């Protein structure tokens, strides 16, 4: 039990309400005090005037700290022989002497503790507490450099085999230390205190006594040794365990049913951490790319506009026929960089070196298509501009852009959005505080240059190009065409569920470990909805396949859901386009892993072995060399 | 927090007396997490 | 108590409000729970050198029905009756307390009931718009038919029995 | 809350002003011989169901009348006894006149003891010449009486500097009471000798005082604001025997009747209403060697120290108390469980929670102690 312990007010021992407890200080239980204790690491001064004498509280200690605490203890237990060599805390700290054993109530408040009377159980005050967490803290603190160079001696050369036995004559070892070791190390200057502590450490190194003769096993942590240790025909124990639960924490992580779902899921619930994408404007096709707009081509009379920036300062520039606009509409906060590094842009009647290129943003209730004459412009700014430098291109007689880094935020809150029928526009292109002339400058814009997008938020999901309040994870299986996969937004939700299903298949390949065509206890999900889907009743012609042809079928699938994590998505996908076959294989993952009853796969085992056995081979090659160059007497 | 009155009280929020003094040694903690593997419970 | 049409009544000598024992409270949800949703009845009264608490009501078809879906007991929230500090003297039980005949909206409102429970078969999901805090369908509709009830207004009724 | 059956609110009340007293004249007691309509010593009380008079109180003075019932020879119904006693006082008016004209002596204070004693000896019909001349004050109530010797012993007896009166009777019966189911209850306060009480001046005296005298039977105080002074209240062994099936004595009787005016006086209080006592709780101090824990003065002694804190019935008490409320009362006490409340009676001192809402260890200056961690 934890919590504080409780005493009653002074009743005869009838303590029928709550408020007939109080809660237990040092003053009730004065051996708990300061000046009570033992002292026996010279920690409380021994001067009367500099204790204080003061009523402190008290806690109760349970049995997961003494322990942990008391290995803390040993832990420095490992060195004392060094501890001793520089007269640092000559006894041991015995964590059970600072504890005291009282009958009282225990709890953290009144009503419960008043229901719950215990007897001998164990408290201490927060300043003991303190005070041999320090001094075990000052102990560790002080053998930083002696651990360190007892780590180098170990791991200079192999102590530990994989399997098996491995020998060496030990005048061979020390002739090899002494002649690599480190001058500074303190291996040289006390060398016993390091024997003995590798032996305590080590169960391998032996030091025969030449009193009496006997050379013995004496190290004191054989039981650790053992759940590490391979038996002949199988792995250790501890790794198939830590590889289990490593598998159990990522298919926990992944929400198996948050991406199984068949009723809708709000947003924030469903995001995770986005990255930004890049494109190329201009390459893309308006069809496909929901998101941009165009006026119409073919037209034949360009036209002129001005516009100021934040700062007044005026500027012109040219709409023509091609030119293209990004909606800044149900698109969530979004950050742009262009960069049109790379590209020329150069002719005869126009050339780039010295221009300067901006972002420009329009408002307007009229669509981009239906404009001309600038009268229908609206209201519109400058945002952002930037100069523009030319220098020598791989191609002879042409030059090139340098880089640039235009940066644009675009937040939707701050916009008014007041009348729907307005529309929000973005626009890239050439600016000059002189008038383009349309013969001089004929290209669109400049949207032919890559642009980096990353989304401004976390809790913000699109669809295709447009953003929803929810999602059904179940409905965006098999929906996705390619082509619709490389122009959707870094915030769309088939990457967000592409990211949350690698994690299933991590975990998959983490546990699984089946050749081309064999049956998996992660692969039958699918092959049972296949039986029953092809014994149902829908349109068109039936097919019947065995149970070999189904199986080789169910294995394929969940081959290539490993591979490829993103063919869930896709559109036209052979098996795993079906929404049954992956909402069974989510949910089969979490029953396949947790009924492992400490267990692997054979071709694992005997591939293991086979390695560590190898292993020991040539660590006694190597031993056999140390050996052989470093004669002993 | 906020104020208040009563008639007879035991402790006064905007009152006096009262210490806020953070500490290393201190610190805060409610009971962050809880070991319940399916292996160790049976 | 055999028939499935009668009257229920309890009685509590020298109640214990303030810090109720499980037993009395246990008892008092059991009554609520074989007659919920009828109207209900206390005094407090003495009788032979003590202070007793009854309580009365009538049970139903309804009333087995709304029982029979129910997994466990939910408890009551004895505030009401540790603030009453009075005498209410009790009255003598009567199968049939109404004495003037139901209103014609009560009848219209027994009408559309009595549709509601018809068309409902057995194991059918139920969607309920504008249901009231009372929560009336509960008692309509089968015991193994799921029910989601749709309103504006909060509900009064416990949720994880 | 709830203690061994009697359910209690949530709420605390408790009065919070006591009022001022004046002194005892001779005007007054003339005027209090004269029993004009409307201001006489005493007041009836009526049958909740007939509605007859069945029996009356006495206030001050008639609080002396402790010999055998036929001694006085007393009439029966109630307009008879009135027009008795005020025959009877009108002459005693006039033999106390002969000596003290109103003239020079209509502002003097008169000792309570001699008033009371006159009158008992007038009625019963024995000689009270030796009564007159200690009428008016002239050093200290208790002083001129300490003194006097064995020739009053008859009313007073002094052991040394401590005053030994028997104490008198509140209530008088007539002849309708029949221990009905309505009839009220008059808690062995009609009885020829239910307790006696001992006069001091000092507390300490007191306590030396009763160390080597008995205690068995229990010793009650008032410790906010005793009538005559200080003094302690010893019990007899007469009974109680009209609120069956109970036999109650007369120490748990006057502590009943204590603790249900005090009751009462909770519930009905505001802050600008000044009442004449603010705790009319009786303690138990000396005798506490022989109470059972399952006896009915061990739950008693926890009612009066609830009663005392501020804390209020749940059921509702009654402006005339009857046979029946006080039977069904005394068995709900009786009755199983424990006392829930952190509050315990304690020989030495009365105790008030820091949450208190009573003022009356502010009034007094002895008897009642606070405690901070008592919530």
């Amino acid at each position: 039990p934890g919590g504080v312990p409780w005493i009653a007010v002074g009743d005869e021992t009838s303590v029928t309400s709550p408020g007939a407890l109080r809660r237990m200080t040092s003053k009730d239980i004065p051996e708990t005090a300061i000046i009570n204790t033992d002292n026996s690491s010279g920690a409380v001064p021994s001067e009367s005037a500099l204790v204080p004498y003061i009523d402190e509280p008290l806690v109760v200690v349970t049995e997961h700290a003494i322990t942990n605490f008391t290995k803390a203890e040993m832990a420095l237990e490992f060195n004392r022989e060094f501890l001793d060599k520089m007269r640092v805390l000559s006894v041991s700290p015995k964590y059970s002497d600072l504890l005291t054993y009282v009958d009282c109530y225990v709890g953290v408040s009144a009503r419960q503790a008043l229901n719950n009377f215990q007897k001998q159980v164990p408290v201490i005050t927060p300043t003991r507490q303190t005070m041999y967490v320090d001094s075990i803290q000052a102990a560790l603190k002080a053998l930083e450099k002696w651990e360190i160079d007892l780590r180098v001696a170990q791991t200079l050369l192999p102590t530990n085999v994989p399997i098996g036995e491995v020998s060496c004559p030990m005048q061979s070892v020390v002739k090899l230390l002494d002649d690599q070791l480190p001058d500074d190390s303190l291996i040289r200057r006390y060398p016993k205190e390091a024997a003995v502590a590798l032996a305590k450490r080590n169960g391998g190194i032996q030091w025969m006594d030449v009193s009496e003769g006997t050379v013995m096993n004496e190290a004191v942590n054989a039981v650790a040794a053992s759940a590490l240790a391979p038996s002949a025909s199988a792995p250790p124990l501890e790794e198939k365990s830590k590889l289990t639960e490593q598998a159990m924490d990522l298919v926990t992580a992944a929400e198996p049913e948050i991406i199984a779902s068949l009723a809708p899921v709000p947003a924030p619930v469903f995001a995770i951490p986005p990255k930004p994408a890049d494109y190329n404007v201009r390459t893309l096709r308006i069809d496909e790319a929901t998101w941009l707009r165009m006026i119409p081509k073919s037209m034949n009379t360009p036209f002129q506009i001005q516009v100021t920036d934040n700062t007044g300062t005026n500027w012109h520039l040219n709409l023509r026929g091609g030119t293209r606009v990004v909606n800044l509409d149900q698109i969530a906060p979004m950050r742009f960089v262009l960069d049109l590094g790379g590209k020329s842009y150069k002719e005869t009647s126009w050339d780039p070196n010295g221009k300067k290129v901006g972002f420009i943003v329009f408002q307007s209730k009229i669509p981009f298509e239906l404009w001309t004459a600038a009268s229908q412009i609206g209201q519109a700014t400058v945002v952002n501009y930037v100069q523009l430098y030319a220098e020598d291109s791989s191609f002879t007689a042409q030059s090139i852009i340098a880089t640039t880094s235009l940066a644009y935020n675009y937040e939707p809150e701050q916009l008014n959005k007041t009348d729907p029928e307005m529309n929000y526009y973005l626009l890239a292109t050439f600016i000059d505080s002189a008038a383009i002339t349309p013969t001089n400058m004929t290209q669109p814009d400049v949207w032919d240059a890559l642009l980096t997008m990353s989304p401004l938020s976390a809790g913000e999901v699109t669809v295709k190009g447009a953003v929803v309040s929810e999602v059904v994870p179940a409905d965006l299986i098999g929906s996705y065409t390619p082509e619709s996969l490389n122009a959707s937004l870094p915030n769309d939700a088939a990457r967000c569920m592409i990211d949350r299903a690698s994690k299933i298949a991590e975990a998959i390949k983490i546990d699984d470990d089946a050749g081309p065509d064999e049956y998996s206890p992660n692969s039958v999900p699918i092959q049972g909805q296949l039986a029953i889907s092809q014994l149902e009743t829908g349109y068109g012609v039936r097919i019947f396949n065995p149970k070999g042809i189904l199986s080789k079928i169910a294995s394929r699938a969940m081959q290539a859901f490993i591979g490829d994590p993103s063919t869930i998505i896709t559109q036209a996908a052979p098996v795993l386009s079906d929404k049954n076959n992956w909402i069974a294989l989510a949910q089969g993952v979490k029953t396949s892993l947790r009924t492992k009853s400490l267990s692997a796969g054979v071709k694992t085992a005997v591939s293991k072995l086979s390695s560590s056995e190898s292993i020991q081979n040539w660590t006694q090659g190597f031993l056999d060399k140390v050996s052989a160059h470093f004669p002993a007497p | 927090m906020g104020n208040a009155s009563s008639i007879v009280q035991t402790i006064n929020v905007t009152g006096d007396g009262n210490v806020f003094k953070p500490s290393a040694e201190t610190s805060s903690t409610a009971v962050p997490s809880l070991s319940l593997s399916p292996g160790m419970l049976n | 108590g055999s028939s499935v049409t009668g009257i229920e009544t309890i009685s509590i000598e020298n109640p214990g409000f303030s810090n109720m024992t499980q037993a009395a409270r246990i008892g008092i949800s059991g009554l609520c729970a074989n007659v919920g949703n009828a109207r209900k009845s206390i005094a407090i009264y003495e009788s032979h050198g003590a202070r007793v608490l009854t309580i009365t009501s009538r049970r139903s078809p309804a009333s087995a029905r709304r029982k029979s879906r129910l997994r466990y007991l939910p408890l009551i929230d004895p505030r009401s009756l540790e603030v009453q500090a009075r005498t209410i003297l009790p009255a003598d039980p009567v199968l049939f307390e109404n004495v003037s005949g139901a209103s014609p909206h009560v009848c219209l409102t027994m009408m559309y009931n009595f549709e509601v429970s018809s068309a409902v078969y057995d194991g059918d999901v139920v969607l309920d718009l504008g249901t009231g805090p009372e929560a009336k369908i509960l008692e309509l509709i089968p015991a193994t038919s799921p029910v989601t009830c749709v309103d504006i207004r909060p509900t009064a009724q416990p949720s994880g029995c | 809350a709830n203690v061994w059956g009697v359910r209690l609110a949530d709420s605390l009340s408790s009065p919070t002003i006591e009022t001022r007293t004046r002194q005892y004249t001779l005007h007054d007691l003339c005027s209090d011989l004269d029993a004009n309509p409307g201001r006489e010593p005493w007041k009836p009380l009526r049958n909740q169901r007939t509605n007859n008079i069945v029996a009356v109180q006495l206030f001050r003075p008639l609080q002396g009348l402790v010999l055998d019932t036929q001694l006085y020879g007393f009439p029966g119904a109630f307009d008879d006894w009135e027009r008795f006693m005020r025959e009877k006082l009108r002459v005693l008016k006039y033999e106390v006149l002969r000596i003290y004209p109103i003239s020079n002596y209509s502002n003097e204070h008169v000792n309570v003891f001699v008033a009371n004693a006159l009158v008992g000896a007038f009625l019963s019909n024995q000689a009270f010449y030796d009564l007159l001349p200690l009428l008016i004050i002239n050093d200290t109530m208790i002083g001129d009486l300490l003194g006097t010797g064995a020739s009053l012993s008859q009313f007073f007896q002094s052991h040394g500097d401590v005053l030994e009166v028997a104490a008198g009777r509140k209530y008088l019966q007539m002849e309708n009471y029949s221990n009905d189911d309505d009839d009220p209850p008059l808690f062995a306060k009609d009885l020829s000798d239910y307790a006696k009480a001992f006069y001091s001046d000092t507390y300490e005296v007191l306590d030396r005082f009763f160390w080597t005298h008995d205690s068995s039977a229990g010793v009650l105080v008032h410790y906010d604001k005793p009538t005559n002074g200080h003094h302690y209240l010893l019990g007899t062994l007469t009974q109680m025997v009209s609120a069956p099936p109970y036999i109650i004595n007369a120490t748990d009787a006057m502590l009943l009747e204590s603790c249900l005016e005090q009751f009462s006086a909770n519930v009905r209080a505001r802050p600008a209403q000044p009442v004449t006592r603010l705790d009319q709780c009786y303690h138990l101090r000396w005798g506490a060697q022989y109470v059972g824990e399952d006896s009915l003065t061990y739950r008693l002694g926890v009612l009066s120290l609830l009663a005392t804190n501020g804390y209020q019935l749940a059921r509702p008490i009654p402006r005339q108390l009857t046979n029946r409320w006080l039977s069904s009362f005394v068995s709900q006490i009786m009755s199983d469980g424990v006392n829930e409340t952190p509050l315990w009676p304690q020989e030495r001192y009365v105790q008030i929670a820091y949450d208190s809402p009573s003022v009356v260890d502010g009034a007094t200056q002895y008897g009642y102690v606070r405690k901070n961690q008592l919530r």
